[PDB]
């Protein structure tokens, strides 16, 4: 399949960000045609056009949107008043590896903007939030600059465009949080509180934010929404299998030649990502890589003509996650990476749990002590053995996403694992370092 | 008129009220599920892990300690499903890693929840040979209450209080991750 | 004392302060009584103790006129001060913690 | 007494002064609310908040945390939970310029590890530590998201793309020297004017954010093979 | 009653009478029920025993006379109706298929929370001939302790019918003389009911003194 710039279609200009470029190929043309439609036409468009959530979870965006309770025509009293709705758009990508939506959000942040008015105006939310991780302060500036532009053009606010839609956006700031890119983490860094996930239910659809109505998009679905208004449905699902229709963002990025965001439609297997790449670092081989973040299951190159669709990924055992693709060669030594990633989550786990907390600080050590040479034999049955016990009994998914790496490497290297037990890594860091 | 749900737990149907979390169902019936975070006084909070069950229909083992009793489920508990018990026992093993060696010296020793709990669904030797977490001993929050936070699972109880029952939020979870820990602010 | 069928033992704890330590730890027993007119020899006392500080020597003679003489505190019961030994009012031995103690890495 | 932790304690404890000035808490309580104005619930403000006095001082402190439990009613409890939840609330006091290596598995492997050894033996800091000048403060940060652009190093969250170890030693010799060397996705600036953009109270219009080699390669691509959507 | 005998209700984790040392752990509730009726299938010759036992009693009499029969750790309890004790004992007896001519003694037992039953009386009979062993059991209320006394059938049984009068006020009923044998004549209260304080003294020591153990805390 060929590559398809929608989003990245603008890049390569001048000043891609400022408005007048955004409208200089057709931007807003598509909020227009959200408002000419009713919030539930608009909520009954973006289902038929299957678009599937952007931040690893794959939902239907269209389904979520559609699960906010709005008065749809009955009004029983006039008191209590129901509950504002809140639009947060998921401005946070800290999972290793997925760095997609910052470079979106830096480069043409009119995209983002339009997709949240138009998400706002779907399920009549009259306050959104674009809730960004402080540690991209320059796609923080862009944001802000773009949201200040949309309000003197008159797209925020009340009333746009005369449409009697009223909506004022806020760019929230997050700090520094892995955990705070999940929903109901989100939500509780929005209130003022530790980024915690919630309990389940009640769920962010009926007590979000503020314990109102909430609805939690990544910046990439919200994003491509834009591009679904004008062009149809149609068009968006002429690319993409059926169950998983449209275009997404892949972030080539590891030991490949030309790493970067590559725009291209759901199920493209990462051969011909590699092949547009100019193929792994030259004079090395696929060793491994992570289909999304790290959350996501290792696949090596038995792998490497799988569709990078949600149902293909799910075939192989992984998930799609953020399309971050993370790609490693010969000179990677899986232990390390697998060490790095553990020791990510370790530092990432708000503690809550006692299976992600507990788990994650004892697979840190006991990699730690693998790839120091003190490792044994039964260190990878452990291993194993609390992944299986800190996989699916966390509270939230970071824990999943934890074992994930570490029971994919196993299940994939346990040559090598079994390689380190003789006197730790032997593998050369230095012949990974991109000849830094 | 209080609305009666009836659901099987292991294998012995039982009717509660709805709205009833498994937990307490299983008390009601006489299954000793393991608890740390739960407290029938205080909102349910998940937090620990320790409660989980075996629910038809459920890929994932549900806390039973959050999950609301419904008219047709069926539970199973570590009596009645090697999964249970396996996810039970998992999180009481990640339990005890960082726990200090303290039963002797520890007050709570002969009453203590966690050691009873990990008796009865605990495994009976430890695999962990690593470093265990380490804080300074004991730090005092205030004139009456020493807090010793190498003990603490982070069940959140104390601060659920202190919150909830109490509107007296003095005390709460600082710090992220292993490093999380019940505090006060500074010196308040 | 938990275990003595015969609450034979009567002990109580008292924290080992910078000041005075007696031994490592946070905790040790200020308080140590047996009441060998209660005592049966059983045993579980040593079985329990989780430190070794309770032993039984092959000692026997033992017996007086009085009912109090034979409840035998602390001062009694210690064993002697032995060579390379100081009092036990001191700080732990340099470089050093309980876990060095239970562990038997500490020489006078 | 000595209640809570001690001062020693791993991930240095919220400490340093008890209180600010009169005219300090005045402009606070200016910026404050300003900040409180813009959410529908005044606690919501207490993230940026938190940024706000960690502006007016280097780092966190017992002052910022009791002005922000005082502005939002909270008590010193719940604003030091929130607090010290997140990383970007620094606890010591912090250099102009917070260098944060990307140490992440995929930074990490591809130079990020070097790139960090190569600094600490540079400047001699240890990762979170100050330099003696008081300029850089050397940190290593999790994935930024900004994989693609290999080697990334962080200045005041400024990226600072395809570092090696020479050109990451340049640059912090440049930070800690006097002239910084221009971010190459960014646009450098003190990390109390950082700080003070976090909240939001710094105008958004800055210079650089240019799109850059990765961010384009797969549009360059799709150029040079004439890839393109499929149009209505 | 067919549903296995609830002799206590424990409330609370942690097998703790009283309120509780931590809070939110006594609310469970579990009744400790001793095991009841076995399915049919006995192990072992406790089924043959049982069959020669029906047939030797009419069905009428052996239904009124077995009220359970708990086959536990590969042991038998014949739960016998107070009143029919005699008949059956003397049936156990003499029958040349069962001859049980070796009763063992009379052991009393209290369940001061078990209604109507806080007394029972075990009887463990021995057969030499088959080499066999049964028990069986006979409940009484507090209210009355009354047992038929197997005097004439078994008079090993005498000195345990008055043993456990002494102990527990178990009233043997036909007994030739149901006196103390252990506690003086004189004794007020039987020593081995539940309801009886240990009744020891507190241990002395220097400065303090340990209360006997009935008194501190327990987490049966
Ligand atoms: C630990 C964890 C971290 C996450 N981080 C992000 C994130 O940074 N950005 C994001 O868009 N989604 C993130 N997610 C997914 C969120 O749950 C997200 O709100 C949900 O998948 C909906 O995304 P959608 O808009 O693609 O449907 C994370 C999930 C977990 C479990
Ligand atoms: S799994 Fe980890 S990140 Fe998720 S709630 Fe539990 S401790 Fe927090
Ligand atoms: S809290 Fe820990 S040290 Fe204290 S008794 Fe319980 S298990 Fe032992
Ligand atoms: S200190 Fe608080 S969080 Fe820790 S174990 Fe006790 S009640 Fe639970
Ligand atoms: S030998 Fe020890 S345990 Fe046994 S009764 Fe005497 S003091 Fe108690
Ligand atoms: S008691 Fe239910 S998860 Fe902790
Ligand atoms: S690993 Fe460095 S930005 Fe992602
Ligand atoms: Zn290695």
């Amino acid at each position: 399949t060929p590559l398809t710039p929608v989003l990245s279609r603008f890049w390569d200009e001048p000043e891609p960000w400022t408005l007048e470029t955004y409208r200089r190929h057709d931007g807003y043309q598509g909020l227009q045609r959200a408002l000419s439609m009713g919030p539930d036409d608009v909520i009954a468009f973006v289902k038929d056009s299957g678009l599937r959530g952007r931040g690893g979870a794959g939902f239907p965006t269209g389904t979520k949107w559609s699960f906010i309770p709005q008065e749809r025509g009955d009004q029983p009293a006039g008191g209590p008043a129901a509950k504002p709705h809140y639009l947060v758009i998921n401005a946070d990508e800290s999972e290793p590896g997925t760095c997609k939506d910052i470079p979106l959000l830096l480069t043409t942040p009119h995209f983002l903007v339009e997709g949240a008015i138009i998400a706002a105006y779907a399920i009549r939310a009259r306050h959104a939030f674009i809730y960004v991780r402080g540690e991209v302060l320059p796609v923080l500036r862009r944001l802000q600059a773009a949201v200040a532009e949309a309000y003197a053009a008159g797209y925020l606010g009340t009333d746009i465009m005369g449409s009697g839609f009223d909506l004022d956006l806020i760019v929230h700031a997050g700090a520094g949080a892995y955990i705070c890119g999940e929903e109901t983490a989100l939500l509780d860094s929005l209130e003022g509180r530790r980024g915690q996930p919630r309990l389940r239910p009640p769920f962010p659809a009926v007590a979000g934010l503020y314990a109102c109505p909430t609805v939690v998009n990544n910046v990439e679905s919200i994003a491509s929404v834009p591009p679904i208004m004008v062009n149809g449905v149609d068009w968006f699902r002429s690319m993409g299998s059926e169950k998983s229709p449209g275009f997404t963002l892949y972030s080539l990025s590891g030991h490949v030649t030309r790493p970067g965001q590559y725009e291209a439609p759901l199920g493209i297997t990462l051969r011909e990502l590699l092949e547009y790449a100019g193929g792994v670092r030259a004079g090395h081989q696929l060793k491994f890589w992570t289909p999304g973040g790290s959350s996501t299951p290792l696949l090596t190159a038995e792998h490497l003509d799988v569709p990078l669709d949600y149902e293909g990924m799910a075939s192989v055992g992984s998930m799609l996650g953020t399309k971050a693709l993370q790609i490693f060669d010969e000179t990677t030594c899986v232990v390390r990476a697998v060490r790095r990633w553990t020791q990510f989550y370790a530092h990432e786990s708000c503690g809550k749990c006692t299976p992600c907390r507990e788990g994650t600080y004892w697979l840190a050590q006991i990699y730690a002590r693998l790839e120091n040479g003190a490792g044994t034999e039964a260190d990878i049955d452990k291993l194993l053995d609390i992944s299986d016990n800190i996989f699916g009994k966390s509270f939230c998914a970071l824990g999943d996403g934890a074992a994930s790496p570490i029971m994919s490497s196993i299940k994939h290297f346990r040559d090598e694992y079994v390689a380190h037990l003789d006197g730790g890594c032997p593998f050369d860091p230095h012949a990974s370092t991109l000849m830094a | 008129p209080v609305e009666m749900v009836s659901l099987t737990i292991d294998d012995h149907e039982i009717s509660v009220p709805k709205g009833t979390l498994l937990i307490r169902a299983a008390e009601l019936m006489g299954i000793q599920i393991p608890r740390f975070c739960d407290h029938p006084l205080l909102d349910p909070v998940g937090a620990c892990r320790q409660c989980l069950v075996e629910v038809e229909g459920q890929r994932k083992p549900m806390a039973s300690c959050t999950t609301t009793v419904m008219p047709d489920m069926v539970v199973r508990t570590q009596f009645t499903s090697e999964a249970a018990d396996k996810a039970q026992r998992g999180v009481m093993e990640l339990l005890l890693i960082n726990h200090p060696l303290d039963c002797p010296i520890c007050d709570k020793g002969g009453e203590c929840p966690l050691q009873n709990q990990a008796m009865s669904n605990g495994r009976p030797e430890t695999r962990f040979e690593d470093v265990k977490r380490t804080f300074p001993k004991p730090i005092s929050i205030s004139s009456q209450v020493l807090l010793d936070r190498e003990r603490c699972v982070l069940c959140a109880r104390c601060t659920r209080f202190s919150s909830q029952i109490a509107g007296d939020p003095f005390i709460d979870l600082m710090e992220r991750g292993a490093l999380q820990q019940v505090g006060i602010g500074q010196d308040k | 004392a938990w275990a003595c069928p015969a609450d034979a033992i009567y002990v109580e704890g008292a924290d080992n302060t910078a000041d005075e330590r007696y031994s490592p730890g946070e905790r040790y027993g200020r308080v140590y009584q047996i009441n060998y007119l209660r005592c049966i020899g059983c045993g579980l006392c040593i079985e329990a103790c989780p430190t070794r500080a309770l032993t039984m020597t092959t000692e026997y003679e033992m017996a007086d006129d009085n009912r109090a003489d034979l409840i035998w505190g602390k001062d009694k019961l210690l064993a002697p001060l032995q060579e390379g030994m100081q009092a036990p009012p001191h700080d732990m031995a340099p470089g050093k913690t309980d876990d060095d103690y239970y562990l038997g890495n500490v020489t006078p | 007494l000595e209640l809570g932790q001690r001062p020693d304690e791993a991930g240095p404890p919220i400490s340093g002064p008890a209180t600010y000035p009169d005219d300090v808490t005045e402009s606070l309580r200016a910026d404050a609310e300003q900040i409180i104005a813009r959410y529908p619930d005044a606690r919501s403000a207490l993230l940026p908040l938190l940024h706000l006095v960690q502006a007016q001082d280097g780092y966190l402190t017992p002052a910022g945390i009791g002005f922000c439990a005082a502005q939002l009613g909270l008590t010193e409890a719940e604003v030091t939970a929130v607090a010290t939840f997140y990383s970007m609330y620094r606890r010591t006091p912090t250099g102009d310029y917070l260098v944060g290596v990307c140490t992440n598995t995929l930074c990490a492997i591809m130079g990020g590890d070097a790139i960090l050894e190569a600094l600490e033996d540079h400047l001699g800091v240890h990762p979170g530590q100050t330099t003696p000048d008081g300029r850089v403060t050397l940190e290593h940060v999790e994935c930024n998201a900004a994989c693609d652009y290999a080697p990334v190093v962080m200045v005041n969250w400024e990226f600072y793309d395809n570092q090696t170890p020479s050109s990451a030693r340049d640059l912090v010799d440049g930070l800690r020297s006097g002239s910084p060397p221009p971010p190459t996705r960014g646009s450098l600036c003190t990390f109390r004017e950082t700080a003070r953009t976090l909240a939001g109270l710094t105008d958004p219009n800055a210079p650089g954010g240019a799109p850059g080699a990765a961010t384009l390669a797969g549009l360059r691509l799709a150029r040079e093979r004439g890839m393109t959507a499929p149009t209505p | 009653g067919d549903e296995p005998e609830i002799i206590a209700v424990r409330r609370g984790m942690f097998g703790n009478r009283d309120t509780g040392d931590t809070s939110g752990y006594g609310r469970l509730v579990r009744p400790v029920a001793l095991p009841g009726s076995t399915p049919r299938p006995y192990g072992g010759y406790f089924d043959a025993v049982m069959d020669r036992l029906a047939e030797v009693l009419g069905e009428e009499r052996y239904a009124m006379s077995i009220e359970r029969v708990v086959v536990y750790r590969d042991q038998l309890t014949i739960e016998v109706s107070r009143v029919q004790l005699p008949a059956v004992a003397s049936v156990l007896r003499d029958d040349p298929d069962l001859r049980f001519e070796l009763c063992l003694g009379v052991s009393g037992v209290h369940y001061p929370e078990d209604t109507g039953r806080e007394l029972h009386a075990v009887y463990p009979l021995m057969s030499i001939t088959h080499n066999r062993r049964i028990q069986l059991e006979v409940a009484a209320p507090d209210a009355d302790p009354h047992i038929p006394s197997l005097y004439a059938v078994y008079p090993t049984t005498d000195w345990h019918e008055r043993e456990t009068y002494d102990f527990f006020g178990i009233i043997f009923d036909g007994h030739p003389s149901l006196t103390r044998i252990e506690m003086p004549d004189d004794w007020e209260g039987h020593p081995q009911r539940k309801d009886y304080p240990l009744g020891g003294i507190p241990v002395e020591y220097h400065g303090a003194q340990i209360p006997p153990p009935d008194q501190r805390r327990s987490y049966s």
